[PDB]
Formats: structure tokens, C-alpha cells, sequence
């Protein structure tokens, strides 16, 4: 009942972010959605005295044919005063055998929003060809995708679940934006049950859907070197190039004895037998690469960086780090849109974001191997998450693509 | 008295922290002061203003300008604008005529009398005060403040449109078979109804405007509506014909503007030319098409309106020299509109990437104007596209499209090998320069003992690394393996430019086009990689 006080940061105004063009079918869905929300008092029309704006669009969540409204609160979120009074990150969530993700967004709307702040949640349903003015609305209740919605709502949230938590004391529950992440160490059949049990508290105190993630994984993948019975000049040039690169991550990588083989001016396809020295040097490099890097620590103050390489044939590699060459997590995604590069990259970004929420409770900044205008034209057509991370664009082909295959 | 509904007030406020205006009433003439008193007295009779006492400390300068017949009051709100809050501009992008849909009948109404039927927020009137200096400065000037959106104030446009829209909403909701557009102090109402059933629906709208006391004049515009620089006709639209004037600039915007209906409006040699200082002659002979730009704009071209039951199609062409031309239509040669795309300023590029960017631009344009993506016809073979996107290191996509065989066709000009070529000579290349002298060398050694080192003046490490590679391309047969340590050269070649600014890159591209197979391999420098170890010695000093 009591609208919690809220204000922007010092010396900062509300967002004035232009609404981008939407297709006719997405305009229609947003109209039907916003008409019902208005009749439920969740939003209200506003007048021209409100200059603020936040982009809005429409998606279809995974395994549903119903349009969902998504608000790009990224600008609002970075200008909302950081909230306080505890969400600590549960390091056991990443270690559970299973983790389900529950869309709990709708719970937010049962809570009024501080009157003075609503004007900063302004958004526009655009019109085709600018024929009629946009439909302008502002939020009355806590909005989905807003940073302060989970914070504010943390009060009632912890109460909706004290019983379930008391009952199942080693099930791990974590919240990030509009999502609840529920981790067990049990079997899926009992997982679905204990999940559907937790879905009963919610129905009593998109809630039907979930994500079946198994944080079971292998952290930073090892660097691997070929094992061959015969080596051409080209196999050895590539190996020396890979070992040189790994040398900026690992100490004591040595290439002297392998380069000795590359003395001369031989044809690229000529088989080169290996020296006794060269084979030991390769074995010692291999041993070095088996241990992970040493001085690698997460610092919660700094940003997470996510790099993604297109490897071809529906494969994508990625690395998450904070300082270059100190990787916190690396991975590889395979066939999963075999004629659409952009749909795949978008699904990759989403999975990498989801994993980054599980491990650290925040989202990384992506470096996308795509031209800005292409990504900006198409990513919203494949997006299915209630959150959105930040990205930038790589326009020079990194030599390092090979070293992650 | 028939009760009129009140027009709800928009709460206005001044920018946070700022206070109102305190400008000084400038000296007038006895004649001008005589004129202003006549105007303000009639306006006062209308409610448009009210005489204020001495408490308001805000003043806005008032002027008089005459004459067609008489004088008119000009109140300079430039200083109150600076201090009034920001408003949501009710629209900033205009419709594009190609998005308009036809209607059998379009009636036009005059709604100017409603502009000064829109009240100003009470608590804000204080800031609209102005002084008529009195005759001979021997009495206190007369003091007024607006009760209605002032002509020239910051908020008046947004608040007016906003207010008109709220009135019209229920009528438009209950008569979906008509459309309504608002422009200046007129409204445009179109429909496909029988001329009788349309003239009645107009009567209903004047009735409905009455319920807010909006006196709608009962009285025939030209079939050519002149609107936002266009000419809207009942069946076609075009631009309002406008032309371009030997001392000279602003023809770039004019030529661009004409290019949305007239095809082939080239702007390259003209835009290449460019403070307002001096005009040089078209040394790229821009008059070969500049006189053709005058010859293109000589004949008149018209576009058609949108028919949502027909598909939407977009066709692109390569015009050469970073220039792309496109038309969007639903039936062949009945263009809805046309346009051009010019390449992004860069150092290297290729035809496939430009065409992709054209497609993205048209996609976004089309979503704006029609709310859907067009089907594309493109001058590129399906096979060419598949090869490009399956091997390009970036993610790329092109929405539904079909090949149109309109030369010139976009193609891939070369394709590097993925594995070393068996039985092709292996050239280890290398190049180096002296930062101080700008002297360097470029050269290669091959497995067959072929060798060369060429000394160079006025050069850099980057240029000599490219030149080494060029030398091996020049001196090899049709198949060749090349081994470099230049990450710079690999970065350039692996981005697959087909055209460059650097003439060295272009010569390498031209050698690449002539080969059958090229394998390019990178090794790290200063590591004794033989071949590259042997040629480094020859070329470093
Ligand atoms: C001459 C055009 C005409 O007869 N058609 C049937 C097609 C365009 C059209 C259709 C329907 C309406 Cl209602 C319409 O009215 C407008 C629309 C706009 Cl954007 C601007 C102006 C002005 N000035 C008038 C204009
Ligand atoms: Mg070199």
C-alpha cells in the first residue's frame, strides 16, 4: 500500500530515449496488451507535459504463442539510485545439479509505485508512418524490467517463500530482475514437483513456464594441442602460433625447439619429423596447459566482458573475463536457425547472459562479431528474455578465432 | 446557453530552478502604441487575455508590425521559452506520402478558431505578462497576461495537438470507416463511403466539435494539397517542384530531397566537393550527371499510394563508386518511392557488405512507412550470398529475397583457401622500414629457391609488409602459398575488401582476382620460423 520513496541519481534527469520503429503486428499486440493494463490501472495515459521516454517492444517467450510486452529500461536503470538493504549472490546456485527459471514478473504489478517517479517510466506505442500521435502511457505499479522492482518487492517476496524455504532447506532460490532461479540437487521428476509446489505458493500468496538449466559445466575450457603422428610445416606453424598466444596466459610456454624445426624454407605441406627436444617441449607445454591459470579472481566492482566468435556451422565460442587473458569462464555452443546467423548470435548472447546471472548475479558487456546496423535491425525479432544486456561491435577480424577451435 | 465541455488544462511548469522572464519593454512610437491598444482590447473582449495589476514582476517585450491592411501584436517569448519546461513534441517525423492510403472523398475543415479556445494552465499565466508602453511614458503602461496558449510560446504546439487529439478520439473510435489528419488550422477527413454517407459523417464531426464549442466554418481546397514540401493528389503524389540556382552546398539537401521519387539523383561528385568561403569547379566533371541531374529533374515523376492488400517489393541496383539506387513498389513501374544509399566512409569495403547495409536501411525505412518488411529483389546470386555468409567471420543476415538479373551483379572477387595447396610454391615474405629514414625493404624467399628484395623510399612497416605480399603475388604462378608475420596485412586481407583507398591494397586485390588458389598463413615474428627467419634478415637492414 505504501509507495516506497524513490529518486534518480544526483544531477541526472529522466530518460529521453527515442522509440524505434515497430512492425504493424507488434503495434497491434502492444495495443491489446496496454488496453487491458489500463483497465487494470497498471498504466495510465499521460499528457505532453511529460518529456521522458523509454523504448517499448513486443516478444514471444519460449514455448508460448502469446505476445509479451518488454520495456527497454536500460537507460532508466542506470539512472535509478542504487538501492540498498540487501541481494547477496548464492555461490551454491551455480553448483546445483538442476536450476529452473520462473517468470515471476506479474507479482510486481500488485504493488503501487511512488507517485513522483511514475513520470520517468513513460513509454510510447508508435503509429505506422507517424499518421496519429503515439499512445503515451506511464506506469502506476512497479514495472517489469526496472531495477528497483525486485529491490522494492524484496519485502513481500521473502514472505511468499519462507514456508517453502523452511520446508526444503537445501533448495537454493535466487532472484534477478523478473526471474526466480530455483536450484535443486534432485531428479527432474521430483524437480518438476518441487517446482510445481513452489508454483502453488505463487498462485495462492507466465508463472506456468520455466527454464531447465543444469549448471553442471567445466568452467574455463582447457587449451588443447593436436596429437599427431606426422606434422607438416603448416601444422607446426599453426602450433607455434597457438603456443605463442597461450604464452601470454601461461608462463614457461616455450617454442624454441619447435621453431628450430621451422628453420629452412620448406614447402607448407612437407612432413617434418620431430626432434627429441621438440617432442619434450611439446609435452611440457601440454602439461602447463592442463592446470588452469593461477591468479584469477572475480572482483565484484568491475565489469564482466563477454567475447563471442562465430566458428561456422552453427558453432560459437565465447570467453568471459574482466582483464584480458584472465578468463573466468569459456564455452562453446553448437548447432541450435541453421540459415540465420543473427538468430543464432542472439540465442548465444541470451544463454551467455543467463549463465552469467547464475554464477555472478550480474550481466556482462558483449563484444559482438557483427556490424552495428545489422544487429540493431534484427535482434529484437529473436529476443525472449525479460532483461537486456549491453553490447558493442567488433569490426576487425580477431586472429584469435582459430585459437579457440 | 448550451453547456460546452471544458477543455482540460495541461499543468505547465518552468524548468526546475529557473524563474520567469523579466525583460524590459522597448521604446515604441505613439502610432505603434495606438495600434497595440486596439488589438489588446478586442482580444480582451474575447477572453484571450486579461488586464493584470502591478504585482507580477515578469514582463515579456511586445512589438508591433504592419502594411497589408493593419498592424499586429508580436509578443517575443524567446526568453520565456528558455525558462519553460520541456514538452513531448507530439510528432517529429512526418508521414511519408507513400504510406498514405487513397480515399474516395477527402473533406477539409478549418479548426483555427480552436487554437485560442485552448486555456493555459492558471498557475502559469503569470509568466505571460506584457506591457504596452503608454503614450509619452506619462502613465503606467497597460499590463496583460494570456489565458490561452500564446502564439509563439514553447508549449503551444504540443499542447494544442495534444488537446485536439483528445477531443477527436471517441469520434474516430466510433467511426472506424473514416480517417482524420491534422495540419496547421485545418483537419482532413477522408473515407471510401458514398458521397452522401460521407457528407453526413462530416456533419456528425462538426456536431461533435460543437460539444466543446468549436465553431467549424461551413465553407474547397485544391486537389493538389500542398503539404510539407509535397504535392498530394487524389491518385498520385510528388515533390513540390523545386530547383537549384556560378559562385556557390545546399543543393545536397535539395538533390537528396528530390531523390525519394526521381530515380538516379546522383550526389557523389557534388558532395565530394565539401565554412561558407569558396566554390571550386567540378574537377571530377560532376557536370556529366549534374547537367543530367538537371535533365533528370526536367521531366516530372509521381509516386502512387499504398495498397495493403498487395505485397510490398524493394529492388536495388549498383550505381557504381559506392552508390546504390533502389525502388519500392507493389506493381511494376508503379513506384511508391525511390531512394539511394551511399557507402560508409571507410578505408576498405566490398560490394556484398554495402548491399547488406542498403537492405538494412530499406528494411527500417519500410517498417516506418508501412509497418512491414518488403520482399527484396537483389542483383546477387543465391550461391554468391550463401558462400559469403557461410564463410564471413561476422554474423550477417538478409530477409526474404530473390535474385534479379540486372547487371552489374554483386560478386565475390576472390576466395582464399582453407588449407595449404599441395604442389604450389611456398613464398615466405617479409618487409621492414626505418622509422627515421623512411627507408625499408620488401621481399620473399621460396621453397624452390626463388628470391627477391626490393628497396623502398618513403615507406613504413605497414606498407613494406603489404608490398612483400604483393611481390609474391606478382612473381608466382596461378596457385601459391604465402606465409607472412604481418598481423596488419592479415587483418586487411581477411576482412575481404574488394576495393580500397590505399593503392597498394588495390593492387593486391587485383593480383588476387587473377589467381586460381591462394593460401595465406600467419606466423609470429622474431621466433626463428625458417623461411620467415631467412627473409627477415634480408629485409630488416
Ligand atoms: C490528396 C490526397 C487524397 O485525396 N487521397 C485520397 C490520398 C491521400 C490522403 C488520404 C486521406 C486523407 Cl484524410 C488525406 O488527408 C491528408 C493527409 C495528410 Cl498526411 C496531409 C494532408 C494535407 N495537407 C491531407 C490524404
Ligand atoms: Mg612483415
Amino acid at each position: 500500500i505504501e509507495t516506497v520513496p524513490v529518486k534518480l541519481k544526483p544531477g541526472m534527469d529522466g530518460p529521453k530515449v527515442k522509440q524505434w520503429p515497430l512492425t504493424e503486428e507488434k503495434i497491434k499486440a502492444l495495443v491489446e496488451i496496454c488496453t487491458e493494463m489500463e483497465k487494470e490501472g497498471k498504466i495510465s495515459k499521460i499528457g505532453p507535459e511529460n518529456p521522458y521516454n523509454t523504448p517499448v517492444f513486443a516478444i514471444k517467450k519460449k514455448d508460448s504463442t502469446k505476445w509479451r510486452k518488454l520495456v527497454d529500461f536500460r537507460e532508466l536503470n542506470k539512472r535509478t539510485q542504487d538501492f540498498w538493504e540487501v541481494i547477496p549472490h548464492p555461490a551454491g546456485l551455480k553448483k546445483k545439479k538442476s536450476v529452473t527459471v520462473l517468470d515471476v514478473g506479474d507479482a510486481y504489478f500488485s504493488v503501487p509505485l511512488d507517485e513522483d517517479f511514475r513520470k520517468y517510466t513513460a513509454f510510447t506505442i508508435p503509429s505506422i508512418n507517424n499518421e496519429t500521435p503515439g499512445i503515451r502511457y506511464q506506469y502506476n505499479v512497479l514495472p517489469q524490467g526496472w531495477k528497483g522492482s525486485p529491490a522494492i518487492f524484496q519485502s513481500s517476496m521473502t514472505k511468499i517463500l519462507e514456508p517453502f524455504k523452511k520446508q526444503n532447506p537445501d533448495i537454493v532460490i535466487y532472484q534477478y530482475m523478473d526471474d526466480l532461479y530455483v536450484g535443486s540437487d534432485l531428479e527432474i521428476g521430483q524437480h518438476r514437483t518441487k517446482i510445481e509446489e513452489l508454483r502453488q505458493h505463487l498462485l495462492r500468496w507466465f508463472l506456468w513456464m520455466g527454464y531447465e538449466l543444469h549448471p553442471d559445466k567445466w568452467t574455463v575450457q582447457p587449451i588443447v594441442l593436436p596429437e599427431k603422428d606426422s606434422w607438416t610445416v603448416n601444422d607446426i606453424q599453426k602450433l607455434v602460433g597457438k603456443l605463442n598466444w597461450a604464452s601470454q596466459i601461461y608462463p614457461g610456454i616455450k617454442v624454441r625447439q619447435l621453431s628450430k624445426l621451422l628453420r629452412g624454407t620448406k614447402a607448407l605441406t612437407e612432413v617434418i619429423p620431430l626432434t627429441e627436444e621438440a617432442e619434450l617441449e611439446l609435452a611440457e607445454n601440454r602439461e602447463i596447459l592442463k592446470e588452469p591459470v593461477h591468479g584469477v579472481y572475480y572482483d565484484p566492482s568491475k565489469d564482466l566482458i563477454a567475447e563471442i566468435q562465430k566458428q561456422g556451422q552453427g558453432q560459437w565460442t565465447y570467453q568471459i573475463y574482466q582483464e584480458p587473458f584472465k578468463n573466468l569462464k569459456t564455452g562453446k555452443y553448437a548447432r541450435m536457425a541453421h540459415t540465420n546467423d543473427v538468430k543464432q548470435l542472439t540465442e548465444a548472447v541470451q544463454k551467455i547472459t543467463t549463465e552469467s546471472i547464475v554464477i555472478w548475479g550480474k550481466t556482462p558487456k558483449f563484444k559482438l562479431p557483427i556490424q552495428k546496423e545489422t544487429w540493431e535491425t534484427w535482434w529484437t525479432e529473436y529476443w525472449q528474455a525479460t532483461w537486456i544486456p549491453e553490447w558493442e561491435f567488433v569490426n576487425t577480424p580477431p586472429l584469435v578465432k582459430l585459437w579457440y577451435q | 446557453m448550451v453547456p460546452i465541455s471544458p477543455i482540460e488544462t495541461v499543468p505547465v511548469k518552468l524548468k526546475p530552478g529557473m524563474d520567469g522572464p523579466k525583460v524590459k519593454q522597448w521604446p515604441l512610437t505613439e502610432e505603434k502604441i495606438k495600434a497595440l491598444v486596439e488589438i489588446c482590447t478586442e482580444m480582451e473582449k474575447e477572453g484571450k487575455i486579461s488586464k493584470i495589476g502591478p504585482e507580477n514582476p515578469y514582463n515579456t517585450p511586445v512589438f508591433a508590425i504592419k502594411d497589408s491592411t493593419k498592424w499586429r501584436k508580436l509578443v517575443d517569448f524567446r526568453e520565456l521559452n528558455k525558462r519553460t519546461q520541456d514538452f513531448w513534441e507530439v510528432q517529429l517525423g512526418i508521414p511519408h506520402p507513400a504510406g498514405l492510403k487513397k480515399k474516395k472523398s477527402v473533406t477539409v475543415l478549418d479548426v483555427g478558431d480552436a487554437y485560442f479556445s485552448v486555456p493555459l494552465d492558471e498557475d502559469f499565466r503569470k509568466y505571460t505578462a506584457f506591457t504596452i508602453p503608454s503614450i509619452n511614458n506619462e502613465t503606467p503602461g497597460i499590463r496583460y497576461q494570456y489565458n490561452v496558449l500564446p502564439q509563439g510560446w514553447k508549449g503551444s504546439p504540443a499542447i494544442f495537438q495534444s488537446s485536439m487529439t483528445k477531443i477527436l478520439e471517441p469520434f474516430a473510435a466510433q467511426n472506424p470507416d473514416i480517417v482524420i489528419y491534422q495540419y496547421m488550422d485545418d483537419l482532413y477527413v477522408g473515407s471510401d463511403l458514398e458521397i452522401g454517407q460521407h457528407r453526413t459523417k462530416i456533419e456528425e464531426l462538426r456536431q461533435h466539435l460543437l460539444r466543446w464549442g468549436l465553431t467549424t466554418p461551413d465553407k474547397q481546397k485544391e486537389p493538389p494539397f500542398l503539404w510539407m514540401g509535397y504535392e498530394l493528389h487524389p491518385d498520385k503524389w510528388t515533390v513540390q517542384p523545386i530547383v537549384l540556382p556560378s559562385w556557390t552546398q545546399k543543393l545536397v539537401g535539395k538533390l537528396n530531397w528530390a531523390s525519394q521519387i526521381y530515380p538516379g539523383i546522383k550526389v557523389r561528385q557534388l558532395s565530394k566537393l565539401l565554412a561558407l568561403t569558396e566554390v571550386i569547379p567540378l574537377t571530377e566533371e560532376a557536370e556529366l550527371e549534374l547537367a543530367e541531374n538537371r535533365e533528370i529533374l526536367k521531366e516530372p515523376v509521381h509516386g502512387v499510394y499504398y495498397d495493403p492488400s498487395k505485397d510490398l517489393i524493394a529492388e536495388i541496383q549498383k550505381q557504381g563508386q559506392g552508390q546504390w539506387t533502389y525502388q519500392i513498389y507493389q506493381e511494376p513501374f508503379k513506384n511508391l518511392k525511390t531512394g539511394k544509399y551511399a557507402r560508409m566512409r571507410g578505408a576498405h569495403t566490398n560490394d556484398v557488405k554495402q548491399l547488406t547495409e542498403a537492405v538494412q536501411k530499406i528494411t527500417t525505412e519500410s517498417i516506418v512507412i508501412w509497418g512491414k518488411t518488403p520482399k527484396f529483389k537483389l542483383p546477387i546470386q543465391k550461391e554468391t550470398w550463401e558462400t559469403w555468409w557461410t564463410e564471413y567471420w561476422q554474423a550477417t543476415w538478409i530477409p526474404e529475397w530473390e535474385f534479379v538479373n540486372t547487371p552489374p551483379l554483386v560478386k565475390l572477387w576472390y576466395q582464399l583457401e582453407k588449407e595449404p595447396i599441395v604442389g604450389a610454391e611456398t613464398f615466405y615474405v617479409d618487409g621492414a622500414a626505418n622509422r627515421e629514414t623512411k627507408l625499408g625493404k620488401a621481399g620473399y624467399v621460396t621453397n624452390k629457391g626463388r628470391q627477391k628484395v626490393v628497396p623502398l623510399t618513403n615507406t613504413t612497416n605497414q606498407k613494406t609488409e603489404l608490398q612483400a605480399i604483393y611481390l609474391a603475388l606478382q612473381d608466382s604462378g596461378l596457385e601459391v602459398n604465402i606465409v607472412t608475420d604481418s598481423q596488419y596485412a592479415l587483418g586487411i586481407i581477411q576482412a575481404q575488401p574488394d576495393k580500397s583507398e590505399s593503392e597498394l591494397v588495390n593492387q593486391i586485390i587485383e593480383q588476387l582476382i587473377k589467381k586460381e588458389k591462394v593460401y595465406l598463413a600467419w606466423v609470429p615474428a622474431h621466433k626463428g620460423i625458417g623461411g620467415n627467419e631467412q627473409v627477415d634478415k634480408l629485409v630488416s637492414a
